């Protein structure tokens, strides 16, 4: 499911961002 | 409520344009042909344009809606480029602030929370060192940040109240929010109900067309940029990445998530993204987790240019059009981007609810007020390391930070 993707892509975090 | 769009009209058309076009509407959604989707309210939305179009002393009324807000923001534009042209500069020194515990760290620099020892007044203070801004080739982007804040005035956007610059740090203390991210806030309660979603993407959507006004793009709209104050209104921070643009630009930069196709494609792009970034705002809000996402940015940037979301079961009829339309990967298509600008979002039937007026003016209430621990609470707000700020005696980086 999704959600339990989600839990999987480690992107639950904080998300920095990309300055390219 | 407009009229104009009813009938298909720009807000110019002549008497004869209404007659017609209200009679090339009318036929169009005829209780006797297209009297199938339930169209018969289209229809009748059609003939109720006509009689207050077709009244020039009804028009007139009608017209001081739009006009009310071209004046608004004209002054508005006004306000800012004067101090667009002038902007504020060492307007404190960091010996009057008393730095209390670290607010934040990261990408940027540190954000601290500080005490104006005099005023005994408390702010956030975000302390950027020079010489890792221009190793991370964000030189441009700083000094654009400061420009912007400090000549921008909106209810829903951060206020700065100083900025100056020592040695080798470059310091910028804006109004002090208490209640925290709003990141940290829908990752506890898991989502947000549909209302509670529509309650913040207002906020938004007014504040996105105030930056537009003054050609501005935004380009890091993301819960963790936007905060909520003791009114449970929101407030935007973080202007590392926003520019005034009054054509194209090309800079690929945001957050992997939210970023607009055209943003990761080499071809230039416009304030269209940041329509983009609100629907995946208000998804990743009445879902819990954003539209598109994966371990590697490069297959976040695949699913973003696929052009295919999946909506959750839970997602309202109303809503799953109102993304299917700022998650359009055509900018000539997306919502915010087309004929009628802005006002195709705000005159959506998922936003049909909402009263535009009443949600600048603060009126509304809240679905969610923190909870406040007096003058100097960081208790909505994560702790972290500190560390002391060392102040080199050599000036580093004086020639590039000229205009800070
Ligand atoms: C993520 N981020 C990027 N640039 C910045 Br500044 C930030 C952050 C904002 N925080 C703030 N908290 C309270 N009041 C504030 N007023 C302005 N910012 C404030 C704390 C987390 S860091």
């Amino acid at each position: 499911t999704t959600y339990a993707d989600f839990i999987a892509s480690g992107r639950t975090g904080r998300r920095n961002a990309i300055h390219d | 409520k407009d009229y104009y769009q009813t009938l298909g009209l720009a807000r110019g058309a002549s008497d004869e344009e209404i007659k017609r076009a209200y009679r090339r509407q009318a036929l169009r959604y005829h209780p006797d042909k297209n009297k199938e989707p339930g169209a018969e309210e289209k229809f009748k939305e059609i003939a109720e344009a006509y009689d207050v179009l077709s009244d020039p002393r009804k028009r007139e009324i009608f017209d001081r809606y739009g006009e009310e807000v071209k004046e608004f923001l004209a002054k508005a534009k006004e306000d800012f480029l004067k101090k667009w042209e002038s902007p504020a500069q060492n307007t404190a020194h960091l010996d009057q602030f008393e730095r209390i515990k670290t607010l934040g760290t990261g990408s940027f620099g540190r954000v601290m929370l500080v005490k104006h020892k005099e005023t005994g007044n408390h702010y956030a203070m975000k302390i950027l060192d020079k010489q890792k801004v221009v190793k991370l080739k964000q030189i441009e982007h700083t000094l654009n940040e400061k420009r912007i804040l400090q000549a921008v005035n909106f209810p829903f956007l951060v206020k700065l109240e100083f900025s100056f610059k020592d040695n080798s740090n470059l310091y910028m203390v804006m109004e002090y929010v208490p209640g925290g991210e709003m990141f940290s806030h829908l990752r506890r309660i898991g989502r947000f109900s549909e209302p509670h979603a529509r309650f913040y993407a207002a906020q938004i959507v007014l504040t996105f067309e105030y930056l537009h006004s003054l050609d501005l793009i935004y380009r890091d709209l993301k819960p963790e940029n936007l905060l909520i104050d003791q009114q449970g209104y929101i407030q935007v921070t973080d202007f590392g990445f926003a520019k005034r643009v009054k054509g194209r630009t090309w800079t690929l930069c945001g957050t992997p998530e939210y970023l607009a196709p055209e943003i990761i494609l080499s071809k230039g792009y416009n304030k269209a993204v940041d329509w983009w970034a609100l629907g995946v705002l208000i998804y990743e809000m009445a879902a819990g987790y954003p539209p598109f996402f994966a371990d590697q940015p490069i297959q976040i940037y695949e699913k973003i240019v696929s052009g295919k979301v999946r909506f959750p079961s839970h997602f309202s009829s109303d809503l799953k059009d109102l993304l299917r339309n700022l998650l359009q990967v055509d900018l000539t298509k997306r919502f915010g981007n087309l004929k009628n600008g802005v006002n195709d979002i705000k005159n959506h039937k998922w936003f049909a609810t909402t009263d535009w007026i009443a949600i600048y003016q603060r009126k509304v209430e809240a679905p969610f007020i923190p909870k406040f621990k007096g003058p100097g609470d960081t208790s909505n707000f994560d702790d972290y390391e500190e560390e002391e700020i060392r102040v080199s005696i050599n000036e580093k980086c004086g020639k590039e930070f000229s205009e800070f």
